[PDB]
Formats: C-alpha cells, structure tokens, sequence
C-alpha cells in the first residue's frame, strides 16, 4: 500500500519570519 | 541538528533540480545563481553533486507560488511563512515551494532568496529543524549579513551524519555556537536592558533574567539587523531606557530595536583621541552620570550629564582598578560591585572597600 508514500508528506517544514 | 524520522535521506549522491517558474523579483540568471549557489553550501560538506535540468521531471523541483498555490499547504502573503520543504523521497519529496508573496532579493532588504534556499534545500536533503539558534536549519529567519556565507557548524555536523564530508572543504573552519559552560568562555561584552543581563560573544548575546537560571540564546541580527554582529563594548542608561554599543570607532544609542537619529556617532565626538581604535569595554553609574571607558590598559571617565571627558583622564587600569590584570574585555556593575572580566575570570570588585573581594569563572555569569 502507500502508508510509505505519505511520509515526505508529513515532514513538509515551513521557514518563518514574523510580521 | 536533528534528521527526520526513520532517517529519510537520498540513496543516490548524483541529484538533479529544476526550477519550474520564476519568481518577478529578480532575473531569471540573478535565480538561477541564488540557487546554484544554495546547492554548493550542501555539496562542498559533502559528496553530493547538483545538476540542474531545463525540462523533465527532476528529484528537486523548485517554484515560486501564491497563496493556494498546489499542494494543499497554501502560503499565507506578505512575511511569516517564507518558503516549504518535504523531505527526501519521490514526486513531492525533495520538494521546495517559495513564497511569491515575498519580495526576492540578492540584498540585504526584503528577503534573501539564497539565504531562504540554502535552509530550504537542507529540509529536501533530510535536515529536520535545529534548536540551535545559530544554526542555517534554525525554524526563524535572519538576515546573516554582508561578509561571506559560512555554513556553521551544527548544519555540517548534521548534513554529514547523513552522507559523510566531501574530498575537498574550501572553508573547513565552521562557526560553532558558544558554548555557555566551557570554563575557557571569554566575553566581548555586557549590560543591562529592561532588568536582565545581556552579554555578548561574537554575532550572539545571551539574555539572562534574574529569575531564571537558563540564558535565552539570541543572534544579534534578531534584534538590530543594522549593527555588527560581533561587538567590542555596551553600557545602558537606565531611566531613559537605553543601550549603547561600540564597534571600531563607532557607536549606536539604542531603544530597544530603534537606532536613535543621528547614531552611529563616530568615538571621536566622545573626545577619544585619534589613537584610539576600539572601546574595550564600557559600564555606566545612574546615580553619578558618569561612565567608564576601556582601552588598552587605560580608562576614560565619560561625563553623559554634561557631555565632556571627566578631567584628569586617561589614567591606567592599573592604577585606579589593581590587580584585574592590564585590559578589560567586559564590564558591568551592580549594587555597589563592578564585574571586571578578562580572559576565562571576573574579578568581582568592591567600589565601598576599593578591592576585589571574590575573583570566579567568567562563564560564572551564565549560572555555569
Ligand atoms: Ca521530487
Ligand atoms: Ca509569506
Ligand atoms: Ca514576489
Ligand atoms: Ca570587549
Ligand atoms: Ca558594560
Ligand atoms: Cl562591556
Ligand atoms: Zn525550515
Ligand atoms: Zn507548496
């Protein structure tokens, strides 16, 4: 199946600044 | 440094990019540069190589996007979310989305496309988020400033864990964070803000509130992007709430993030003579208005009250102030004892019996 797949898709990280 | 779970990383070191689109805000070389030069922090560490292909489906592919933009991970206009990465793996994996919202330079103002890249493309090589606050992979955005990029040493360390160092390291001396409880911790400066201490070391300064026992790490960027990052001196001035730091000849009076008007002076308007390149170190007294300027192996007394040099100045440390040594790298006060600090010690000095009374570490300050 594709639990696998999903996984990079979890980890997505975001870089932030404040406003 | 941390990696993702289950280690994600590549199984192969021969990586292709593509750029998709481009943003407006730079040329399409000016990008294409930002990014060549954001793959070769990774790849000079490493034995990772980067090719960049102009059509196709590639392992990194990188686009400028708005708002919704695709995935369902939208960006949110103008600051806070800069840019997003996945992890290691096919299709969306190794992924990197910028925030056209943004305004894209290869300057110092809005913001920094290879800066953004550099810290986005450790994520797409399996770079989790680090706590260390002077590390690339840090989750909060600075502007590093002018001179030369180096990729400090928390991001190496992590980078390698995964794929071992490169043949050849043309800058092999990282930057490492300060170490608060090495006993061999020498300081470039301290003061006062707003009750708590601050002491500097090259581009950080801790702060440190007397309630508490674990020193919050900052870059001095985070704070005043417009000042150095390592600096010589600081005194405060409290009731008027305000700092002043030093740096070569010249010095800023700060409140709070604002250099006020007409700042940086130069230290001759404070009447140091020509000779004099640098402010060693520098503490202030509220209730006499006066503050203590080091140089060398001397002192001026500075009159804030009525803006000239005390009378009788300069005269030497090793007169007024015996047995703290011949230089002062640091200096602060506080009920009626002066901190005098000089390479790995402070000596802690009476002003009521004009003597040192306790000589400790100087990491001491940091509750170490
Ligand atoms: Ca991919
Ligand atoms: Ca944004
Ligand atoms: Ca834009
Ligand atoms: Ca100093
Ligand atoms: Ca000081
Ligand atoms: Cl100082
Ligand atoms: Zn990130
Ligand atoms: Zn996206």
């Amino acid at each position: 199946s594709e639990e696998d797949l999903q996984f990079a898709e979890r980890y997505l990280r975001s870089y932030y600044h404040p406003t | 440094y941390n990696v993702f779970p289950r280690t994600l990383k590549w199984s192969k070191m021969n990586l292709t990019y593509r750029i998709v689109n481009y943003t407006p805000d730079m040329t399409h070389s000016e990008v294409e540069k930002a990014f060549k030069k954001a793959f070769k922090v990774w790849s000079d560490v490493t034995p990772l190589n980067f090719t960049r292909l102009h059509d196709g489906i590639a392992d990194i592919m990188i686009s400028f996007g708005i708002k919704e933009h695709g995935d369902f991970y939208p960006f949110d206009g103008p600051s806070g979310l800069l840019a997003h990465a996945f992890p290691p793996g096919p299709n969306y994996g190794g992924d990197a989305h910028f925030d056209d919202d943004e305004t894209w330079t290869s300057s110092s103002k809005g913001y920094n496309l290879f800066l953004v890249a550099a810290h986005a493309f450790g994520h797409s090589l399996g770079l989790d988020h680090s706590k260390d606050p002077g590390a690339l992979m840090f989750p909060i955005y600075t502007y590093t400033g002018k001179s030369h990029f180096m990729l400090p040493d928390d991001d190496v360390q992590g980078i390698q864990s995964l794929y071992g160092p490169g043949d050849e390291d043309p800058n092999p001396k990282h930057p490492k964070t300060p170490d608060k409880c090495d006993p061999s911790l020498s300081l470039d400066a301290i003061t006062s803000l707003r009750g708590e201490t601050m002491i500097f070391k090259d581009r950080f300064f801790w702060r440190l509130h007397p309630q508490q026992v674990d020193a919050e790490l900052f870059l001095t960027k985070s704070f005043w992007p417009e000042l150095p990052n390592r600096i010589d001196a600081a005194y405060e001035h409290p009731s008027h709430d305000l700092i002043f730091i030093f740096r070569g000849r010249k010095f800023w009076a700060l409140n709070g993030y604002d250099i006020l008007e007409g700042y940086p002076k130069k230290i001759s308007e404070l009447g140091l003579p020509k000779e004099v390149k640098k402010i060693s170190a520098a503490v202030h007294f509220e209730d006499t208005g006066k503050t203590l300027l080091f140089s060398g192996n001397q002192v001026w007394r500075y009159d804030d009250t009525n803006h000239i040099m005390d009378k009788d100045y300069p005269r030497l440390i090793e007169e007024d102030f015996p047995g703290i040594g011949d230089k002062v790298d640091a200096v602060y006060e506080k009920n009626g004892y002066i901190y005098f600090f000089n390479g790995p010690i402070q000596f802690e000095y009476s002003i009521w019996s004009n003597r040192i009374v306790r000589v400790m570490p100087a990491n001491s300050i940091l509750w170490c």
